[PDB]
C-alpha cells in the first residue's frame, strides 16, 4: 500500500554517496548545505513553512536513493523547492527559483546548474517522482507541535516560550537526517521534551494528568525515553558543532 | 467545417392522428389528417373525399383536436407540436385563394418538468372553455379558451396522481370535470375532478374513485344522453357514472390489445372499437328508459364486424364510411354493411391509401439495367408487412408485395437474380404445446421450405417454461424473385433464435456468392443475448443450403464484406472473419472498446461503428499487423439509430431523437489527440427517425444529366415511410443556400407563426442547439412556390461569392433556375 | 513492493481503446495483463515542460491516496512509458495513472435517455455519493467540479466520485484565496457566481442538489451559457439573493453588480411539487442560496430520505437493454 520512509542510524553508513568513497562527515555537510539552500531560497521566495519543509522531506530521502557525486545538490534543492510548491499549493514558475538560486549563490556554485540552469532542474522532476513513490503528502512535526501545545493549559507566556523553542528546534532539524529516522509526531515530542530540560519546566503539570510523569505518552504512544534523548543529542550537536548556542 | 444539403423525396405517409369536423365551412363535413408535420384537409363526398388543402408545419403534429366557442360560425382547429409549440387556426377562403390563418400561438414549454411516459395528452372541453393538457408527470396545465388570450397563456394544477394512462373532458357536468385513470403501487384507478377558471386549482370531483383493470387503456368521454366515462382494458369494458357501474368482458376482445376507439352516433349509442390484429368492434350501448322520462344505460354489449388495417386512429364519417388510419399499414375507406357478406363480414374495403409504413431496411438495385435505379424497402409491420419497389416517373410509382409478416432486413444477390430478405411472424402458445400462426405470411407459402437443423445450442440445459396464449416471434430467410417477387424459398431459423443481420456477398477465393445472417438466441430472461450464430447459405437450384456455421457468444447485430473479408460486431466485440479454403470462418482480429456495436459501415479499408450510446468511432483495419486501430471518436453521447459514410472524412449519424450530426475528422496532426477527437460540425433536426442510410439515387441518369452543385447522394428510410436524401455542397453553394434561407424565412408566413431556426435547432430532452452544416432543402424548394412580389423582396441585396464573379447580384429569374437544378436531384 | 509507483511499466496493461479525453490528457480502458482486471489509465504528458508535472494530477495523486471510500475512485498504481536507458534527460515518455473501469458515466446514461430512475434508484444513488462527499469534506478536501460526468456508476449500482483535478483542502480557521471560477456554470453554487472566493465545502452540496432535480427530471435543472443567466435562473426558482434570506450577500464583490431582473420569490416546492415530500425537503435544503444556511454533507445523510436507506439493497438502474436498441 505505503511506502516505509524511516531508517536506522546504523543504515545511513550505506548510502549510494557514503559508497562512491564519501565519508560520512561530507555526506552530512552536503545535507545541511542542500537543506539550508532549500530553505533559503524559499524563504526569499515567502514560501508557506510546510513548504519549505516538504521540499527538504523530499531532498533527503532523494539521496538516500541517489550518490551526491552523480545529481549535483543544489539542483536536487531547486527541483525539491519546485515540486513542493505545487504539492503543498504554494507554486513558484521554476524561472523564479532559478533567479534566487542564483542570488544566493557563489558563481562556483552556480556551476551545478550547467549552461540552462532551468532545464537541469525541470529534467530531474521525473526522476524525483519516481524516486520518492509519488508518495507526495508529508506530515511535519510542526503540526504536532501545535496540536499537542493547544493542550496544555498554564502560564502562556511560560508554554509560548516552550513553543517557540520546540519550533526552532524544529527548523534546525531538517539540517539532519531525523527526517528519516522518526515519524513527525515523535520528533515533535522530542523538541517540546528539549525544551522543557532547557528551560526547567515540568511539563506533565500542564497536561490532563498532572501525575503522569510521563508527559508525552498521552501524545504519542510507545515512545521510549531512549528515542527522545537520541534526538535530542542530535539536535544539540548540530549547536556544539556550530558557533551558534540553544536560543533559549 | 461541412456543408450538407438534406431534402424530402417522399412526404410522411403514416397516419398520426384523424378528427372530423366543420373546420373549412360551418356547412361541409371536413377530415383532417395528420402525418408527422403535414396536415391533409378533406371534405367528406358521397363517394370518398374531396383534397382541398394540405400544409406543413415547422414541428411534429402531437395534438389536433377541433372546437367551436360560441360566437364563431365553424369550428376552429387547436394543434401541440411535440417541441410544445401551440396554435389556434382557422380556416379561410376567398374564392381561389385558400389560406390558413394562425388565431393564437406561443409555446407552452415549462422550464422543470418530467415528460410523461404515456405522451403529450391534449383534450378541450365541451363548452369550450379551456385546452387541458398533461405534459409532465404531477402536473396539469390548463389554458383558458378566453378571446385575450392571443398567446396562449395557461397556468399549471398540481396533481397528486403522478402516473397518468388517459384522460378526457366529461359531458354533462355542472363545472368542467375531467375522468382520467392513473397508477399507483395498488393498481390502477378511475377518478375525476372539477377545474375551477377562478381558483386556478382542483375541486372534489363528482363521483367517487373506483378501482379498474390493471391494463386500462383509454377513457371514452360518453356523450349527454347517458353520461359518465368508458373505460377500454385488455379483458374488461366497463362504464362509470356515479352509482352506476356495468362491466363486460367478452372473451374475442382478450385475444387482441384494443388501441383506438370512435364516436358512431352523436347520442353515444354506438363506439367503434380497433384492435392490433386488425379486428373492429362495434361497442353499443343499450338504452332503458324509465318511467320518470329519465335515459339509463342498460348493458354493454361488443360485436365483431369485420377486418381493417392496424389503425392508429379511427374515424366515422357518414352513412357506413370510415377511415381507417394506419401507421403500421396502408389507410383504407371502408363501408360498414348493415348485412354481412358470405363470409360473415360487415366491413368491405373502398380505397386504398399507399402508406410506406415503417422503413426497417431498403436497398436500390436497378433491376430493369436502366442506370434509373429502384429502390426496395421492407416496409409495414405485421400483417402489414410489404416489400416496396419504388421508381421515379411527376410523382413516384410503388409497388406493394403483401408479405402478411414483418420484413426486417433486405439484400441483393444479383447472380441468383432475387432479393434475400428477413422476416419474423407472430405465432401463439397452444394446446399442442408448439405455435400455431394467426393467418398463412410469406414465410408458410413459399415454394420450397427448410428448418434449421443446427445443433449447437442444442444441449440447452436452461429451462424456458411456456404458458398457453404467449406470442413468439419466429424468424426466417425469404428467397424473392426479383422479377416476379414470389416467395421461392424460406428458412425458418431456431427455435427463440432472432435473424438481425443479412449480407450477400463472396469471400476469399471462393467463387460462390453466399447469404450471410447474423442472428442472436433471445430468451426473456436475459437482459443482453449470450449466443449467436453466423449461417452462410447458399442459394443454388431453387433450394437453399447451409454451407457453414460459426458460434459467437452474442448478437450479430450487423454485418458487412470486408475487402473478401466479413465483418461482423457481435454484442461489444467488432470482428473481421476470413474465409478458408476449407469454406469456414476464421477469426482475424478483434475490437472491443464498444457498448454496444449496432450499426457498421465501410469504405476502403476504414470502418465506422455506431454504438448505443457513445456516438461513432471511426476503425481503420490495419493489413500490414492484421488489425484494428482506432482513428477518432465522437465523445459527445448520442444515441444510433443509422450511420452512413459521406466521405472519407464526413460520417453521418442519426440520432432517436429525430435528429441528424454529421462528424469529420479534426484534420489537424499538431496533436494526436486532435486527430483521435470527431468534431461534430453538422447539427440538423429532422423530424423524422432514420432507419437505414444506403447510398444511391431514384433519379434516372442518362449520362446527360446537368451536374448539379450537389455532390453525392444517400437515401433514408423513416418510421412514418418519409424518403430523404442528403448530399454535400461546396463551401461557396451552401452560404449562398443559408443566406437565401434566412430570407426566406423572413418572407415565408408559417403555420402557427413557428420559427423555422428553431424547428430545425438539435433537440434532446437535455439540449437544444441551432441548426448548422445543413440546408433545409425543403425550404429552399419552397421559392418556387411564393409569389413574385415575394420572390424579388427575397433576391434584393443578394451577393454571390467564390465564382466567377467575386460579388455579382441575383435576381429572382436567376434564382428560379437554381431552385429547379435542385429539385432534379429527386 | 505494492508501493513503489513509477517503475512498472505501461506495457503490463493491453489497451483497448480510448474512453475519453481527460484534462491533462487522454483516458484509456485497458486490461491487465497479468490479473484481467479492467482499468481506465490516465495519461500524463510533461513534454510540454511549461510547468513540468501538471498540478492536477498533483492533486489527484495526493488526495486520491489519502481517500479510502466505497463512493470514491481508487488509484491503483502509476506506470510509465519504456524510459530511456542512461539517457534520464532524453527521456520524454509520459506516466499513466491507473485506475478502476467503471461501466458508465451519468452524464452519458442521462445523455443517451437509455436510464430510467426510480425513487429507490435514487435512493441508493444520493446515499453513496453524499457518503463520499461526507467522507471528504470530514478529511478537509473540497472536490469543486462536481457534474454529473465526474459520476461513475458501476452497472452494479455503485457510484464512485471520479476527477479530483480541482479538488483543495479548506481551513475553517483560516479563509484563504481560492480560485472563484471552480465548479461548471450548471452545477455552479450562487456564492461564486457573485465571486466569494472564499467559498465553503457547500459549493459541493449545492451541486449535488443540481444533481437530485436532474435526476427527477432527467434534465438539468438550471442550463444557462453566461454567469448572469444562471443567477437568473437559478433566482427565479431558489429565489432572488437578498439580505433578508442571505445577510451577508452584500459582502460579495458582484451583488450590486449582478442583479437579476426582479426579486423572485422562492418557488422551488410549487415547481418540483411532482418530486416526493421527503426528497423534497432535501432539494430545498441543498438548494439555499445562503452557504451558511445550505445544508452540509452529513445532514443529508440524516435526512427521512436518506436515513433509512439500506445500502445493501444497491437496487441496479434500468440500464440499456437489447430491447432498447
Ligand atoms: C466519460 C467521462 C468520464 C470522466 O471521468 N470518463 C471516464 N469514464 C469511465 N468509464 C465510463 C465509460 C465507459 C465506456 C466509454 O466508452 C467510450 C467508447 O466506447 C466511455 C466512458 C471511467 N472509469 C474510470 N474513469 C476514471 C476515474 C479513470 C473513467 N472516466
Amino acid at each position: 500500500t505505503k511506502p516505509c520512509w524511516y531508517w536506522d542510524k546504523k543504515d545511513l553508513a550505506h548510502t549510494p554517496s557514503q559508497l562512491e568513497g564519501l565519508d560520512p562527515a561530507t555526506e552530512a555537510r552536503y545535507r545541511r548545505e542542500g537543506a539550508r539552500f532549500i530553505f533559503d531560497v524559499g524563504t526569499r521566495l515567502g514560501l508557506h513553512y510546510d513548504t519549505l519543509a516538504t521540499g527538504i522531506i523530499y531532498f533527503h530521502r532523494f539521496y538516500m536513493f541517489h550518490s551526491f557525486k552523480q545529481f549535483p545538490r543544489y539542483v536536487t534543492g531547486a527541483c525539491c523547492l519546485f515540486l513542493a510548491g505545487k504539492v503543498e499549493e504554494t507554486p513558484k514558475k521554476c524561472k523564479d527559483i532559478i533567479k534566487t538560486a542564483r542570488s544566493l549563490l557563489n558563481d562556483v556554485q552556480f556551476g551545478q546548474f550547467g549552461d540552462d540552469p532551468k532545464e537541469e532542474v525541470m529534467v530531474l522532476e521525473r526522476i524525483l517522482l519516481q524516486t520518492i513513490k509519488f508518495d507526495l503528502q508529508v506530515e511535519h512535526p510542526y503540526q504536532f507541535l501545535l496540536k499537542y501545545a493547544k493542550q496544555l493549559k498554564g502560564d502562556k507566556n511560560k508554554i509560548q516560550k516552550l513553543v517557540q523553542m520546540a519550533w526552532t528546534f524544529v527548523n534546525d532539524s531538517l539540517c539532519t537526517t531525523l527526517s528519516l529516522q522518526w515519524e513527525p509526531e515523535i520528533i515533535a515530542v522530542a523538541v517540546m521534551y528539549l525544551a522543557g530540560r532547557l528551560c526547567k519546566f515540568e511539563i506533565q503539570e500542564w497536561t490532563s494528568k498532572p501525575m503522569y510523569r510521563r508527559w508525552w505518552e498521552q501524545f504519542v504512544q510507545d515512545v521510549p525515553v531512549d528515542v527522545l534523548e537520541d534526538i535530542c543529542h542530535q539536535i544539540l550537536d548540530l549547536y556544539s558543532q556550530g558557533k551558534q548556542q540553544m536560543p533559549h | 467545417m461541412s456543408y450538407n444539403y438534406v431534402v424530402t423525396a417522399q412526404k410522411p405517409t403514416a397516419v398520426n392522428g384523424c378528427v372530423t369536423g366543420h373546420f373549412t365551412s360551418a356547412e361541409d363535413l371536413n377530415l383532417l389528417i395528420a402525418k408527422n408535420t403535414r396536415l391533409e384537409i378533406y371534405v367528406v363526398t358521397a363517394e370518398g373525399l374531396r383534397p382541398v388543402k394540405e400544409v406543413g408545419m415547422y414541428g411534429k403534429i402531437a395534438v389536433m383536436e377541433l372546437f367551436r366557442p360560441k360566437g364563431e360560425s365553424k369550428d376552429l382547429l387547436f394543434i401541440l407540436t411535440a417541441k410544445y409549440n401551440a396554435c389556434i387556426l382557422e380556416y379561410k377562403q376567398s374564392g381561389e385563394s385558400i389560406d390558413i390563418i394562425t388565431r393564437a400561438h406561443g409555446n407552452v414549454q415549462d422550464r422543470i418538468g418530467r415528460p410523461s411516459e404515456t405522451g403529450i395528452i391534449g383534450i378541450i372541453d365541451p363548452e369550450c372553455r379551456m385546452i387541458g393538457l398533461r405534459l409532465y408527470d404531477g402536473l396539469f396545465k390548463v389554458i383558458p379558451l378566453d378571446r385575450d388570450n392571443k398567446e396562449l397563456k395557461a397556468f399549471n394544477i398540481r396533481l397528486e396522481e403522478l402516473h397518468v394512462i388517459d384522460v378526457k373532458f366529461l359531458y354533462g357536468c355542472q363545472a368542467p370535470t375531467i375522468c382520467f385513470v392513473y397508477q399507483d403501487p395498488q393498481g390502477r384507478h378511475v377518478k375525476t375532478y372539477e377545474v375551477s377558471l377562478r381558483e386556478k386549482e382542483f375541486n372534489k370531483g363528482p363521483w367517487k374513485q373506483e378501482n379498474v383493470e390493471a391494463e386500462a387503456s383509454m377513457v371514452i368521454a360518453v356523450p349527454e344522453p347517458f353520461g359518465g366515462a368508458i373505460i377500454i382494458g385488455q379483458e374488461s369494458i366497463t362504464y362509470h357514472n356515479g352509482d352506476k357501474y356495468l362491466a363486460i368482458a367478452p372473451p374475442i376482445i382478450k385475444q387482441s390489445t384494443i388501441v383506438c376507439h370512435n364516436r358512431v352516433d352523436p347520442n353515444g349509442s354506438r363506439y367503434l372499437l380497433g384492435d392490433m390484429e386488425g379486428r373492429l368492434f362495434m361497442l353499443l350501448l343499450e338504452k332503458e328508459e324509465q318511467m320518470d322520462g329519465t335515459v339509463t344505460l342498460k348493458d354493454l354489449r361488443v360485436e365483431l364486424l369485420g377486418e381493417t388495417s392496424i389503425a392508429e386512429c379511427l374515424t366515422y364519417l357518414d352513412n357506413g364510411v370510415v377511415f381507417v388510419g394506419s401507421r403500421l399499414g396502408d389507410s383504407q375507406l371502408v363501408k360498414l354493411n348493415v348485412d354481412s357478406n358470405e363470409q360473415g363480414s360487415y366491413v368491405v374495403a373502398m380505397e386504398t391509401f399507399t402508406n410506406l409504413g415503417p422503413i426497417v431496411d431498403m436497398c436500390v438495385v436497378d433491376l430493369e439495367r436502366q442506370g434509373q435505379g429502384q429502390l426496395v424497402t421492407c416496409s409495414g409491420a405485421f400483417k402489414e408487412g410489404s416489400l416496396r419497389i419504388i421508381r421515379n416517373g411527376q410523382k413516384l410509382h410503388i409497388r406493394t408485395v403483401p408479405l402478411y409478416e414483418s420484413p426486417r432486413k433486405i439484400c441483393y444477390q444479383e447472380v441468383s437474380q432475387c432479393f434475400g430478405v428477413l422476416s419474423s411472424r407472430i405465432e401463439v402458445q397452444d394446446t399442442s404445446g408448439g405455435t400455431t400462426a394467426l393467418r398463412p405470411s410469406a414465410s408458410t407459402q413459399a415454394l420450397s421450405s427448410s428448418v434449421s437443423s443446427s445443433k449447437l445450442f442444442s444441449s440447452s440445459t436452461a429451462p424456458h417454461e411456456t404458458s398457453f396464449g404467449e406470442e413468439v416471434e419466429v424468424h426466417n430467410l425469404l428467397i424473392i424473385d426479383q422479377h416476379t417477387f414470389e416467395v421461392l424459398h424460406a428458412h425458418q431459423f431456431l427455435q427463440n433464435e432472432y435473424a438481425l443481420s443479412l449480407v450477400s456477398c463472396k469471400l476469399g477465393k471462393d467463387p460462390n456468392t453466399y447469404f450471410i445472417v447474423g442472428t442472436a438466441m433471445v430468451y426473456p430472461e436475459e437482459a443482453e443475448p449470450k449466443q449467436g450464430r453466423i449461417v452462410v447459405f447458399q442459394y443454388s437450384d431453387g433450394k437453399l443450403q447451409t454451407v457453414a456455421e460459426k458460434e459467437v457468444k452474442g448478437a450479430v447485430y450487423s454485418m458487412v464484406e470486408f475487402n473478401g473479408k466479413l465483418l461482423a460486431s457481435i454484442n461489444s466485440t467488432v470482428r473481421l472473419y476470413e474465409w478458408t479454403t476449407e469454406k469456414e470462418l476464421r477469426t482475424e482480429c478483434n475490437h472491443y472498446n464498444n457498448i454496444m456495436a449496432l450499426y457498421l459501415k465501410t469504405k476502403g479499408d476504414f470502418i465506422l461503428v455506431g454504438d448505443l450510446m457513445r456516438s461513432v468511432l471511426l476503425l481503420a483495419y490495419k493489413p500490414m499487423e492484421g488489425n484494428f486501430e482506432e482513428i477518432a471518436r465522437d465523445f459527445n453521447p448520442n444515441w444510433m439509430s443509422a450511420v452512413e459514410i459521406l466521405d472519407d472524412d464526413n460520417f453521418l449519424g442519426a440520432e432517436n431523437a429525430f435528429n441528424l450530426f454529421v462528424c469529420q475528422k479534426d484534420s489537424a496532426a499538431t496533436t494526436d489527440e486532435e486527430r483521435q477527437h470527431l468534431q461534430e460540425v453538422g447539427l440538423f433536426h429532422l423530424g423524422e427517425f432514420v432507419n437505414v442510410f444506403c447510398h444511391g439515387s431514384l433519379v434516372m441518369q442518362n449520362l446527360g444529366e446537368t451536374s448539379t452543385p450537389t455532390q453525392g447522394s444517400v437515401l433514408f428510410g423513416t418510421v412514418n415511410g418519409m424518403i430523404g436524401l442528403v448530399t454535400s455542397l461546396s463551401e461557396s453553394w451552401y452560404n449562398l443556400l443559408l443566406d437565401m434561407q434566412n430570407r426566406l424565412n423572413k418572407v415565408i408566413k408559417s403555420v402557427g407563426k413557428i420559427e423555422h431556426s428553431f424547428w430545425r435547432s438539435f433537440h434532446t430532452e437535455r439540449k437544444t442547439e441551432p441548426a448548422t452544416g445543413f440546408i433545409d432543402g425543403d425550404l429552399i424548394e419552397s421559392f418556387l412556390d411564393i409569389s413574385r412580389p415575394k420572390m424579388q423582396e427575397v433576391v434584393a441585396n443578394l451577393q454571390y461569392d467564390d465564382g466567377s464573379g467575386m460579388k455579382r447580384e441575383a435576381t429572382a429569374d436567376d434564382l428560379i433556375k437554381v431552385v429547379e437544378e435542385l429539385t432534379r436531384i429527386h | 513492493t505494492e508501493s513503489d509507483w513509477g517503475k512498472r511499466c505501461v506495457d503490463k496493461f493491453d489497451i483497448i481503446g480510448i474512453i475519453g479525453e481527460g484534462t491533462y490528457g487522454q483516458v484509456y480502458k485497458a486490461k491487465d495483463k497479468d490479473t484481467g482486471e479492467l482499468v481506465a489509465l490516465k495519461k500524463v504528458r510533461l513534454d510540454n515542460e511549461k510547468e513540468g508535472f501538471p498540478i492536477t494530477a498533483i492533486r489527484e495523486i495526493k488526495i486520491l491516496r489519502q481517500l479510502i471510500h466505497r463512493s470514491v475512485v481508487n488509484m491503483k498504481e502509476i506506470v510509465t512509458d519504456k524510459q530511456d536507458a542512461l539517457d534520464f534527460k532524453k527521456d520524454k515518455g509520459a506516466f499513466y495513472l491507473v485506475f478502476e473501469y467503471m461501466d458508465h458515466d451519468l452524464m452519458g446514461l442521462l445523455e443517451s435517455g437509455l436510464v430510467h430512475f426510480s425513487e429507490d434508484h435514487i435512493k441508493s444513488f444520493m446515499k453513496q455519493l453524499m457518503e463520499g462527499l461526507e467522507y471528504c469534506h470530514k478529511k478537509n478536501f473540497l472536490h469543486r467540479d462536481i457534474k454529473c460526468s465526474n459520476i461513475l456508476l458501476n452497472n452494479s449500482g455503485q457510484i464512485k466520485l471520479a476527477d479530483f483535478g480541482l479538488a483543495r483542502l479548506y481551513n475553517s480557521e483560516e479563509s484563504r484565496p481560492y480560485t472563484n471560477k471552480v465548479i461548471t456554470l450548471w452545477y455552479r453554487p450562487p456564492e461564486l457566481l457573485l465571486g466569494e472566493e472564499r467559498y465553503t465545502p457547500a459549493i459541493d452540496v449545492w451541486s449535488c442538489g443540481c444533481i437530485l432535480g436532474e435526476l427527477f427530471t432527467k434534465k438539468p435543472i438550471f442550463q444557462a451559457n453566461l454567469e448572469l443567466a444562471q443567477l437568473e435562473l437559478i433566482s427565479r426558482l431558489c429565489g432572488s439573493p437578498c439580505p433578508a434570506v442571505w445577510p451577508d450577500v452584500i459582502r460579495l464583490p458582484y451583488f450590486n453588480t449582478m442583479k437579476p431582473k426582479k426579486q423572485y420569490r422562492r418557488r422551488l416546492r410549487e415547481e418540483f411539487s411532482f418530486i416526493p415530500s421527503a426528497a423534497l425537503d432535501l432539494l430545498d435544503h441543498m438548494l439555499t442560496l445562503d452557504p451558511s444556511k445550505r445544508c452540509t454533507a452529513e445532514q443529508t445523510l440524516q435526512s427521512d430520505f436518506l436515513k433509512d436507506v439500506e445500502l445493501s439493497k444497491m437496487a441496479p438502474p434500468d440500464l440499456p437493454h437489447w430491447q432498447d436498441c
